[PDB]
């Protein structure tokens, strides 16, 4: 690069631009840190809620095994179809696009939904609530991980 | 004389001239003539000539000129961030400003001195082109407020209509201006 | 910009007693506003809090009314009234550079009268 | 969605509509999990910690290509009723993501 | 002129002087005065003055000064972590040393020259202040390792004794120092 006074002025302008960019990126990293802390608190709360729902769902399932018997449960489980109300969507977070999961399993999708094996119906109820907590946990945790990788890129 | 603008001849000329049209080598490399450096140029005759423009060109012409200068300044401000993070990190409003600045640079400022029609441009033709660009920017900002993404906006056929308004002849121009304004109104009303 | 001898000239028995604190608060608030203005272009307005938006709108109104005065002649009272009107956009108690006496005495005047003809 | 867990809860998974498999070793868990990754269908796999603590470490070479599959670790049936503090998992998660240990 | 310490006059001056009290603008904006940068300053006269200190002030003065400088050094080693996460988010021991450093800065290092009593201070008063602060830090660290009252320490009545010694007279000082020492003993040993 040829040394001229105009080149010196341009280089000093470049230096000021670089310093201002460094400060701006630090501010962006601070904002990402605050969002990360909020999201990790939410994810912890969702995780413990999911744990409680899973415990009570397993308790109801074991009681349904004890009362209705394995054959009646298997006949109920054979009729009920697998998860068909599945929807996949994408969400933007700080310029990055992340996927989310959706479930919509109703009582109408069930086969012979009348709860004559009552404890089996209770197990289905608790498993539906378990699924709600599970999808909440999945979405919150994947958002948290993407925020973490964004912070790493900024650093 | 030697290399650059710090030589005493240019410095002595700077203090006794009312206008200063600085040229750029980087713009002339990529064949973007007339290659006037917009950031390092100025004029001092704007305010005195303002009464003449109101009578002989249009009543709102200085406001259009000020809006164009404001858009160019906004584009120049955002380019520092683009070097820092890249074009993907900008929000939709700033991306729209960047694209409109590119449109102004490619269409309005550029002028081919060896073309048969583009070599000369009257005042009212320039006023019409500025009016078209500002109307397009207003419509685009309104459509941004309605939730339209920027990528589908740039696919509109009215973009080619604006970009080739230079080569329209002087007497053919008013019909082209009317048709372009009608198309500008029509395109954005059906989008959202 | 900077004036070294401003401290001697202002005070009590000359201009008004709230001058120095008002100048300090205006300086700090304008600096915060322009920083937030440069930050918005990356993170977007919705990522901000409420008070950063307050600072941003204060910075814009500060430029538009306080700086862009045109060919008008303003006395010192008019300038201080406009400055106190612009500080009223910020919430009371956020003004950490001013004593509470002057905040009780002067805060709360509407900007819109000046908005009619700044 | 699919879930790898103990055979006891697999019937409940089939009742609720979940695709459940019963297994007890890490080898068959990893092979079945990557088979679920390659096969067309649901993209979510749930893992009991007793078979594979980190399924991302199992599919780390398939994860480097595409990040659309979703994996989720959870306590097993035996670990569920005896229970533990999930905050240790949170500390491990934040220490993994930042590389820093804070907020016990 | 440009803030460069590599300027010829400053560089020629630095090769022959025995002390160097570098100031900075950032401490001046925050109105912490004096604005001495304790990371960029240095002195080469400490070792020779050490015999005079123990012969006329106290036998434990140099070691107390070294401990104070070390505690100041530790706080600057944690700023990079604080630049990532908030000060309260850190461990209680690191929060303790950060609060001790803040107390040391804001109380000990400040002196106002536009004040009737904040512009002068003798040697014995400063030595007593350093002794009280060091003892408070040591006892608070002992209480943190004890495992109780991690935030009650930051509200003890010692906070009045520590901040009060900045305005104690030279004649009333030994009583204040003794009372502060016994207050520290009674507060730390007997509260919990």
């Amino acid at each position: 690069v040829s040394p001229t006074r105009m080149n010196l002025l341009q280089r000093r302008g470049q230096l000021r631009l670089a310093q201002k960019g460094v400060d701006l990126l630090k501010k962006k990293r601070d904002a990402l840190v605050a969002e990360f802390f909020g999201l990790v608190r939410e994810a912890m709360e969702a995780r413990k809620a999911l744990d409680q729902a899973a415990k009570e769902a397993y308790a109801a399932l074991l009681l349904a095994q004890a009362f209705d018997g394995p054959e009646v449960v298997a006949g109920a489980a054979l009729g009920v179809p697998p998860l068909e109300g599945v929807e996949a969507e994408v969400e933007n977070v700080w310029g990055s696009k992340v996927p989310r999961l959706k479930a919509t399993f109703p009582d109408g999708a069930l086969l012979s939904p009348v709860g004559t094996p009552a404890y089996t119906l209770e197990a289905s109820r608790a498993f539906r609530r378990y699924a709600e907590a599970l999808i909440r946990v999945a979405n919150t945790e994947t958002r948290l991980k993407k925020i973490g990788e964004e912070i790493k890129k900024t650093t | 004389p030697g290399g650059d603008m710090s030589e005493p001849v240019t410095q002595s000329t700077l203090r006794i001239v009312g206008a200063f049209w600085r040229l750029d080598a980087s713009l002339a490399f990529r064949r973007h003539f007339p290659a006037i450096n917009w950031n390092g140029s100025y004029s001092l005759f704007t305010s005195a000539l303002d009464p003449w423009y109101r009578e002989n060109v249009a009543e709102d012409y200085p406001e259009l000129r000020d809006a164009i200068s404001e858009l160019l300044q906004r584009e120049a401000g955002l380019q520092e961030i683009v070097q820092l993070v890249g074009p993907d990190a900008l929000q939709d409003a700033e991306r729209l400003v960047i694209e409109v600045g590119r449109i102004i640079r490619e269409d309005f400022l550029q002028q081919n001195a060896y073309h048969e029609v583009d070599a000369y441009c009257s005042m009212k033709k320039a006023y019409g082109i500025m009016k078209m660009i500002l109307a397009f920017y207003k419509e685009a900002e309104a459509a941004i407020k309605r939730g339209v993404s920027i990528d589908e906006i740039l696919q509109l056929p009215v973009l080619e209509r604006i970009g080739r308004a230079r080569y329209v002849s002087e007497e053919e121009f008013p019909a082209y201006f009317e048709e372009a304004m009608k198309e500008i109104q029509g395109a954005f009303k059906a989008l959202a | 910009s900077l004036s070294r001898l401003m401290n001697n000239g202002v005070g009590k028995g000359k201009t008004r007693e709230d001058h120095k604190q008002v100048s300090d608060q205006l300086y700090s608030a304008y600096a915060n506003g322009v920083d937030i203005r440069k930050l918005v272009a990356i993170i977007g307005e919705d990522a901000l809090t409420e008070n950063d938006r307050r600072y941003l709108q204060f910075a814009d109104a500060f430029e538009r009314f306080f700086i862009n005065q045109g060919q008008q002649n303003r006395s010192i009272e008019e300038s201080l009234q406009i400055a106190w009107a612009l500080l009223s956009m910020l919430p009371q108690g956020e003004l950490k550079r001013i004593s509470k006496d002057h905040i009780g005495k002067y805060y709360g005047q509407k900007l819109e009268e000046i908005w009619g003809a700044p | 969605m699919a879930v790898i867990a103990d055979p006891e809860t697999a019937q409940g998974f089939r009742l609720a509509g979940l695709e459940g498999y019963g297994a007890s070793s890490a080898e068959e868990a990893q092979s079945l999990l990557e088979t679920l990754v390659e096969r067309g269908g649901y993209a979510l796999v749930a893992v009991d910690e007793a078979l594979l603590p980190d399924p991302e470490r199992a599919v780390e070479r398939l994860m480097r290509g595409r990040d659309l599959p979703v994996l989720l670790p959870i306590a097993g049936l035996k670990e569920a009723f005896q229970g533990h503090d999930v905050e240790g998992y949170m500390r491990e998660l934040v220490r993994k993501t930042i590389g820093f240990d804070i907020k016990l």
